[PDB]
């Protein structure tokens, strides 16, 4: 039964709907402070990836679960680029375009959780939220790519690229609707 | 007056008890209607506008006079339900029991039917429903099917599929269909009617161009280009109608067509590496004679390049693979690039194409050390660079014209 | 008003295009005008829509169109017209030259199409007309045709033709297409398709039960029907179906239709001097039980008699072939009729033929040694004596019975 769970939900942390704006390690630009431990929100995601795709039951605990899980449906579409890659040079061109593109949030249609998503009712929620998931996105897909890529040859990774298949208990971040 | 969805009442109906294809459906009902009109003037105040009413291309095209699912979408819901029930069955899949080819053969011949018979629009809203999941399960289960007669039909209904929409197209190949379709051939040689089908189908899905995993080239690489240039030259021996030779023709010019670069280009190393390859050779220039491209089976609308001029591009962008012609046979390739090249009126496109393919000949061929058909070659070069018209594609081809003049100084009469 | 003849004229319009069998057409129109006749209420009182629909409804069978003659009928005057030259052309026949394998397949491909989705009164015309013309010019041809991948389009538009009418069965019966076909069988075991047909076309050429010229027992005769007995008893390494052998049975079925008796029957003698018929008396028995004609495989009204029932009164009726069955078959043999016999009602046409095959089975089996059954059979013997019902078929079924006891008088005997 237990996939895992977000470690990191420190009661100083604020909330946006029902996601926990946990602070990120990035270059990238954005609204959530700077993170300096060692692990991070986005390598929790990347380090349980390979197992947490396994489990069909997923029971959320608090915001950051509903935080933790949207890296993991979106690393589980970064897959899809970066297999096609010739080389580390072009997933990582690649990956900075794809984070970019205006992926739905919370109730907006298409987005696959709509019961379990509220959506932002106001600019200064919803704004910031956006600001947010997408440096998300821009580091998620970067350290993926610093990974994937066999150092030998860059050869997207067969032990990799093997989960594409493997969506997040079918759930697609490119959502249904389309 | 007229109830205004009784064009697409009427065209369901007909097919529900007919049968007929949908295209001559709507002739019947054309007809039909016409001819008493013809014969009685007075019914034009209904008759006419129940012709006007059919006139729907997908603007209103089979509106629903209330809730109605037509006949064909309430079939294609219940082959595609059925055959996923079927897939996902994993202890009949691998620990057989009930005897299961009869339902499933007639499945899936009916749903070849209806992939053709009825309304595309209707059969692609189904395939692409629930981001493809119809056609992904039914890939999963050719994998997984290894009776040979069940795999015969389901590559049929691949290819309807495939025709229906470049959105399926870019399905089938970033799914893994294209790599069992590869480890079949390689393996199951015998099967000559699959081994054409496969092959069909393979240079098909590749048709548009699109970028694959990077895990296909473990199969689809070298290893299978040399597998394809034996058959070509040598043929098998099961083989009396020549197809295979023709058809891997089409699928190495399509597998080709994808492909950035040049020298680390997959099959580029087959060619370089294959004993001897000639009729491959002759053959690839009566295609280059006509003129035609037979990769482009489909009427999809982001044309890819010309696949033929894309590949002889290929071949002589290095001087391992520009070494395979013989004498002969290059200088039939000069000779008809030089006529297309002059032939093409300004502004086409492929102009451009042939250009820049001569262009590749003299810089990697001998070509400044026997000079066939060099005086027409300046005198045309000359013509072109001198053309006076503006639009973007004559600029274009006057450039090439300058960047190949400059390297190669004799093409400009020095 | 509409032209009277305007569905007529809809009914070949549509084939034009659609392509539709000719049966379809008949319903596409019908729907078509049956919806828009109700889906706007005002088309029905002027009489547009309802005479669309009566014009359809022709008087008892009708579709001569205004004018010039229909589409099936000018691809069968071209198609019987250049096969009819074709036939003729001897210095091309042989000695060819000419490709023309190709042209002629497409020819004898569009005919079939025409004669299983045209109406089937244009074809029945067409094939008539010159006393069957085009008939006897396909079968001439055939008989000098030799390469079989054409010969396979001809054995089914041979087929299609049986089906059309009795009186073209009756010209192939009488023409030299069934002896060839015999010929071939007998030659050319390796093509198990064409087998097949050949078979099948056989049974449903005989299948109306006429005499033919004595000329075709000369191949026909009993080396052909022992050759039948052979391929049901051990079959064919090709037949991976297992499919002549219901195919040769149908036959011999057919073939024994038309002889009158069984002491000269060409097929009884082969019967006799086969070494041993194990598979074809359980094959028959198979048949009898369930008691249906597989010979009557077309609806031509002046039927023939039941064709097993016939078949086994002509075995029986010499002690040679009375020989032929084993003893567990003759056994079930006599319990499926004393039981067919009973269920059958008053004047029904068969209850005399199962009358006359136990009449059969009593007067040259061992029957009155053994007695298999003959308790019941008397008690039904007392019924079928006394049933008061008085139709001739019932005055007739009395009467062989009365025959039947005054020759043997253990039957009708009281009760033990």
């Amino acid at each position: 039964m237990p996939a895992y769970h977000s470690s990191l939900m420190d009661p100083d942390t604020k909330l946006i709907g029902n996601m926990a704006l946990l602070p990120i390690r990035s270059q990238f630009k954005g609204p959530a402070p700077r993170e300096t431990k060692d692990t991070d929100i986005v390598d929790e995601a990347i380090y349980y990836f390979k197992a947490n795709v396994f489990f069909k039951n997923y029971e959320i605990k608090n915001e950051a679960d509903r935080t933790l899980i949207y890296i993991t449906l979106y690393i589980s579409e970064c897959l899809k680029k970066l297999q096609k890659c010739n080389s580390k040079s072009q997933g990582e061109k690649e990956m900075y375009t794809l984070g970019i593109t205006n992926f739905p949030i919370p109730g907006e249609p298409g987005f696959p959780l709509n019961a379990i998503y509220a959506k932002p009712a106001n600019k200064q929620e919803d704004e910031v939220m956006r600001a947010y998931l997408q440096q998300l996105r821009q580091e998620t897909g970067l350290r993926l790519c610093e990974k994937v890529f066999d150092p030998q040859n860059d050869k997207p990774s067969k032990w990799w690229t093997c989960f594409v298949k493997r969506q997040f208990m079918n759930k697609s971040l490119s959502g249904p609707g389309q | 007056a007229v109830p205004r969805t009784i064009g697409a009442e009427l065209m369901e109906l007909v097919r529900r008890n007919t049968g007929l294809s949908h295209e001559l459906c709507r002739v019947a009902i054309g007809i039909i209607v016409g001819h008493i009109q013809a014969s009685v003037p007075a019914s034009s105040p209904v008759m006419e506008q129940v012709l006007l009413s059919l006139v729907e291309g997908k603007d209103l095209s089979m509106a629903l006079p209330s809730g109605q699912v037509c006949h064909d979408q309430q079939r294609l819901e219940v082959i595609f339900a059925d055959l996923a029930r079927r897939k996902d069955d994993a202890q009949q899949r691998s620990w057989a029991l009930y005897e299961d080819e009869g339902v499933i053969r007639c499945y899936l011949e009916e749903l070849l039917h209806i992939l053709t018979d009825a309304d595309p629009e209707v059969c692609k809203k189904m395939c692409k429903r629930n981001e493809f999941e119809s056609v992904l399960a039914l890939v999963a289960y050719y994998q997984m099917e290894h009776r040979a007669s069940l795999r015969l039909l389901l590559l049929k209904c691949f290819g309807a599929m495939c025709s229906l929409d470049a959105a399926i197209i870019s399905t089938l190949v970033s799914s893994v269909l294209p790599v069992e379709l590869a480890r079949d051939m390689q393996t199951d040689t015998q099967d000559h009617q699959k081994l054409c089908y496969s092959a069909l189908i393979l240079a098909m899905v590749f048709s548009m161009g699109e970028a694959v995993p990077y895990a296909h080239y473990e199969h689809l690489g070298t290893p299978f280009a040399q597998f394809l240039l034996n058959i070509v030259e040598d043929g098998l021996p099961l083989d009396t109608t020549e197809q295979l030779p023709d058809l891997c023709v089409n699928l190495l010019l399509a597998l080709n067509l994808h492909l950035p670069a040049a020298d680390q280009n997959v099959i580029m190393a087959a060619l370089s590496k294959h004993a001897n390859v000639k009729i491959f050779s002759e053959k690839l220039l009566l295609l280059l004679n006509r003129g035609d491209d037979p990769v482009r089976i489909f009427k999809h609308e982001p044309q890819p390049p010309h696949s033929v001029l894309k590949f002889l591009q290929d071949v002589f962008g290095s001087p391992a693979t520009a070494a395979i012609f013989y004498h002969t046979d290059m200088m039939a390739l000069i000779d008809i690039t030089v006529r297309h090249i002059a032939d093409l009126s300004p502004g086409d496109k492929l102009r451009m194409e042939y250009l820049s393919l001569m262009h590749a000949i003299v810089r990697t061929t001998p070509y400044l050390q026997h000079r066939h058909r060099l005086p027409d070659l300046q005198a045309i070069l000359r013509r072109i660079l001198n053309e006076e018209e503006t639009s973007p594609q004559c600029q274009m081809d006057r450039m090439i014209v300058r960047e190949m003049c400059k390297e190669f100084l004799v093409l400009g009469e020095a």
